[PDB]
């Protein structure tokens, strides 16, 4: 039959090789041309273990970005090895591709199609691909932007539940768009625009999931208790630029009881940082002013990351506050389906 | 090998606040957590929070919150990566917060070896809340009275800090001495007993001195102790 | 969430022998042990149930029996001597105290009760201290009572470590109250229990010699 597997994955894209932008350049020489009509079997009558958590995948993607980083987004100015280090830095243009993950000869992609799978355990609709589908590499944080919705329920992710000290990643199954602008005309402010409706509706939604995991107790949120902007804030980069959105607003209780007052948009206040603490656990970076003109990009919330607190508590409520983890995590949240084996 | 030094001991007043430090080193510090966690004299051990290093990012204790918080510092060269401190402030304290407070670790990765499983521990902080001031003790005599051997002793009662010392007759006097260790009042000062058993017969006879010592406060006081 | 009822909350063995210490869960994550010896960080002793922690000798073992986890501990040393706790994420068990004892033929302690001086009488405050001295072994209880009625509340014990040449405790307990409540009462003793006493001894006092 077979038996799980690890090994170096090869990307496809259908990057563009007129394209200036970085992404598209590093596809470019990085994967191959996108098959046109994949073939998808589905094996009957097979159950199969899988774990997002202890799936290698997402280490290969994690060194890919990284990798696309290291190669297009290099600072004005960091540290490295006792000196300070001075590059080029010119303004690049910035819009992540989707990039599909495939496996060499002698392997191949297990895809588990329960509409419901939360991530880990036995899977009965099991298919054979020889490539994932499409994953576009969005950096951020708190919010995961631009991914796949689950297909029937909202799922809650997570290894052990009963840990806090392990990241709770929300599927959501409707998209709510976000709407970030550095308006063109101080140059670093800018702000997000939310539709305070169609996020409570869904964030009240959360809630009543979190309840089936948690015993039906009061669920509650809160504001990040501390650490770096990048955590704190919702983080993440919009054509070159690095945002720094306050979430404050998002995880708003009263507006999710069971009254209103808060049913129209909601504006995030943002700043555009140039010093920055990197996602790779370089150090930190310094890049350049932002570009002239109107900054924008439109995404889809498709998930978020959640901390809940821990401490001796029988006071009715949980507790859970905005921010993940690793950017690992980002990657899992579309890896959570797919496992790698090895051909008998 | 992997090293946790924590700073110093220390005194604190009630509502004050204190911030302690955790030296790491040995590993990479932005790839692992500090978990602080408390020993409370009677009550056992507290977890409080912890603290991721790659970001900061905290989780702190329900019943702690609004009263902690937690920071991290590192190097920003990527060439200096294994070294780290960790630091925990608390504030609003009160008299049962003293305890000591130690900094750990997890053990390598394993299968099973979750992230609440510490390996490694700093030597411990010691804290001590006390509205109480240094205050020298005030000694009576436990007087002896009516196989016979008397009992005598010295109450020495209301002090602090610890801690307070007694010999018997400027130390002499050794054989069937008993100094419990001291007890802490519901008033916030200690108090403790040393008793001598002795023959009957050298009541009428030898003389008995209690020499009760306190360096805190610079107090030295002998005492005699009879019947009646 | 997680409870954790850890028993013995104490402890009394010699070295050489076994000690058995168990803690139940009602949830079923990954059990660990710490030992806590004084003025000494506390060290991770087994670890996911039954694996030994580093440098952690072969005597110390664990089990995974039920939703009772149990710590055992074969031919005690003197290092292996402290309090044990059980710990399951980030909560802990009550704690057992592991403490060492010497085996030695039962002795029945000699009791002695303290009237309150008179310099202490004009400070509004009266200790009356009833001493248990070199008795085997070092469990006993003493009971306060003023005029036929129990007390509770007012009284603190301290005892002292095993001797080293005669292998005896001794015990004080001190009942503390207010001068004008002191002169208020006539008699004041003290009961004490032990198993080297057939019956409660009992000692006593009025004010008049
Ligand atoms: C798989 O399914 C077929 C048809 O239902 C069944 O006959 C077969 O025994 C199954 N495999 C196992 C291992 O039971
Ligand atoms: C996912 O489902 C498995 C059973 O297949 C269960 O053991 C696990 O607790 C579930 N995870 C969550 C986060 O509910
Ligand atoms: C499993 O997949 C089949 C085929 O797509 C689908 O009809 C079925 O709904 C799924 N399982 C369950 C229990 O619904
Ligand atoms: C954003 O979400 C909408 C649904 O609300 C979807 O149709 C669209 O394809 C998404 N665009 C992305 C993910 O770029
Ligand atoms: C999303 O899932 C929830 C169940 O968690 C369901 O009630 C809801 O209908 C789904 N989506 C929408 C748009 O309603
Ligand atoms: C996003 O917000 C900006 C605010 O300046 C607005 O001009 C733009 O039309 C919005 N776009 C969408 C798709 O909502
Ligand atoms: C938010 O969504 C509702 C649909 O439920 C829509 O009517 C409303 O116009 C949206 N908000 C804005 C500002 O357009
Ligand atoms: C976000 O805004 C709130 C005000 O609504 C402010 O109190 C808070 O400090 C802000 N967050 C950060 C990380 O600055
Ligand atoms: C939450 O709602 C309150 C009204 O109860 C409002 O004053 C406040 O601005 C809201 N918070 C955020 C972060 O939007
Ligand atoms: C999400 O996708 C949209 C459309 O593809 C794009 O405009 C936007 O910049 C993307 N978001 C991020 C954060 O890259
Ligand atoms: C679930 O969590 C507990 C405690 O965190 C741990 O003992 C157990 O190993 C975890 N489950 C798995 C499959 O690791």
């Amino acid at each position: 039959v077979w038996k799980d597997a690890d090994t170096t994955l090869f990307c496809a894209s259908d990057a563009k090789a007129h394209e200036t932008e970085v992404h598209n350049v590093w596809a470019t020489h990085a994967c191959v041309p996108t098959d046109p009509n994949p073939q998808e079997i589905h094996l009957e009558n097979v159950t199969e273990n899988f774990n997002m958590w202890k799936n290698n995948m997402v280490e290969q993607m994690q060194e890919d970005v990284i990798s696309l980083w290291d190669q297009s987004l290099q600072p004005c100015v960091k540290l490295t090895g006792g000196s300070v280090i001075k590059q080029a830095c010119p303004k690049i243009s910035f819009d992540p591709i989707p990039i599909h993950y495939c496996t060499p000869a002698g392997y191949v992609i297990l895809k588990c199609n329960d509409k419901n799978f939360n991530g880990t355990g036995p899977c009965k609709n099991v298919s054979s691909v020889q490539c994932t589908h499409g994953i576009k590499p969005v950096v951020s944080t708190q919010l995961l932007l631009n991914g796949s919705l689950a297909e029937e329920e909202i799922i809650i992710r997570s290894e052990n539940l009963t840990n806090n000290a392990k990241t709770i990643i929300v599927h959501l199954n409707k998209s709510v768009e976000i709407n970030c602008t550095r308006p063109s005309n101080d140059i670093r402010k800018a702000y997000c625009e939310i539709n305070g409706t169609k996020w409570n509706k869904v964030l009240k939604q959360v809630t009543e999931k979190l309840k089936e995991h948690f015993n039906n107790k009061t669920i509650i949120f809160q504001p990040p208790s501390g650490g770096d902007l990048e955590i704190t804030m919702h983080h993440f980069n919009c054509r070159g630029e690095f945002f720094y959105c306050n979430t404050t607003q998002l995880f708003n209780n009263t507006c999710i009881g069971n009254m209103k007052g808060c049913n129209g948009t909601i504006t995030l206040p943002c700043k555009i940082k140039q010093i920055i603490n990197m996602w790779q656990g370089t150090g930190q970076a310094m890049y350049a002013p932002p570009i002239d003109g109107k900054i924008n990009c439109v995404s889809n919330i498709t998930g978020i990351l959640l901390t809940r607190d821990g401490g001796a508590n029988n006071t009715s409520n949980e507790t859970f506050r905005p921010g993940g983890g690793n950017i690992k995590d980002n990657w899992r949240s579309e890896l959570y389906k797919y496992k790698v084996v090895q051909i008998e | 090998e992997v090293r946790l030094i924590q700073s110093g001991a220390v005194m604190r007043k009630p509502g004050s606040s204190v911030k302690i430090s955790c030296r790491a080193s040995g590993y990479n510090f932005r790839e692992y957590s500090i978990h602080w966690v408390r020993l409370i004299p009677g009550r056992g051990l507290e977890w409080i929070g912890w603290i991721k290093g790659m970001w900061g990012a905290v989780s702190y204790a329900r019943q702690l919150q609004g009263r902690v918080s937690m920071t991290r510092q590192l190097s920003q060269d990527p060439d200096d990566p294994d070294w780290g401190i960790a630091y925990l402030e608390f504030s609003g304290l009160t008299s049962g917060d003293t305890a000591e407070y130690f900094c750990v670790r997890k053990g390598p990765s394993c299968p099973h070896c979750g992230d609440f499983h510490w390996q490694h521990w700093g030597q411990g902080t010691a804290v001590v809340v006390s509205a109480a001031s240094t205050k020298g003790p005030s000694v009576f005599p436990l007087a002896p009275s009516s196989g016979g051997t008397a009992a005598l002793g010295c109450l020495v009662k209301d002090y602090f800090p610890e801690p307070v010392t007694v010999s018997w007759n400027s130390g002499a006097l050794t054989s069937g001495v008993h100094t419990f260790p001291a007890v802490l009042q519901s008033s916030g000062l200690y108090s403790l007993s040393s008793v001598v058993t002795v023959p009957s017969s050298s009541l009428g006879t030898q003389t008995y001195i209690c020499n009760v010592n306190h360096k805190p406060s610079n107090t030295k006081v002998d005492k005699k102790v009879e019947p009646k | 969430e997680i409870v954790l009822t850890q028993s013995p909350g104490t402890l009394s063995l010699s070295p050489g022998e076994t000690a058995i210490i168990s803690c139940r869960t009602s949830q079923y994550g990954s059990l660990a042990w710490y030992q806590q010896r004084p003025g000494q960080a506390p060290r991770l002793v087994i670890y996911s149930g039954s694996t030994r922690a580093a440098g952690i000798p072969d005597r110390f073992s664990g089990s995974r029996w039920g939703p009772d986890y149990t710590l055992t501990i074969s031919n005690l040393e003197s290092g292996d001597f402290g309090v044990y706790y059980c710990q399951q994420y980030e909560f802990f068990g009550q704690g057992t105290k592991v403490q060492v004892d010497i085996k030695r033929t039962v002795a029945a302690p000699s009791v002695f009760i303290f009237p309150p001086s008179d310099e202490q009488l004009k400070s509004g405050t009266a200790s009356v201290v009833c001493l248990l001295n070199n008795f085997y072994p070092r469990e006993a209880k003493v009971q306060w009572k003023v005029d036929n009625a129990l007390q509770s509340g007012n009284s603190q014990e301290s005892v002292t470590e095993q001797d080293s040449k005669d292998s005896t405790y001794s015990l004080s307990s001190t009942l503390t109250l207010s001068k004008a409540d002191y002169e208020k009462h006539k008699v004041y003793a003290c009961e004490v229990t032990h198993q080297g006493l057939s019956s409660p001894v009992t000692k006593s006092f009025n004010r008049g010699e």
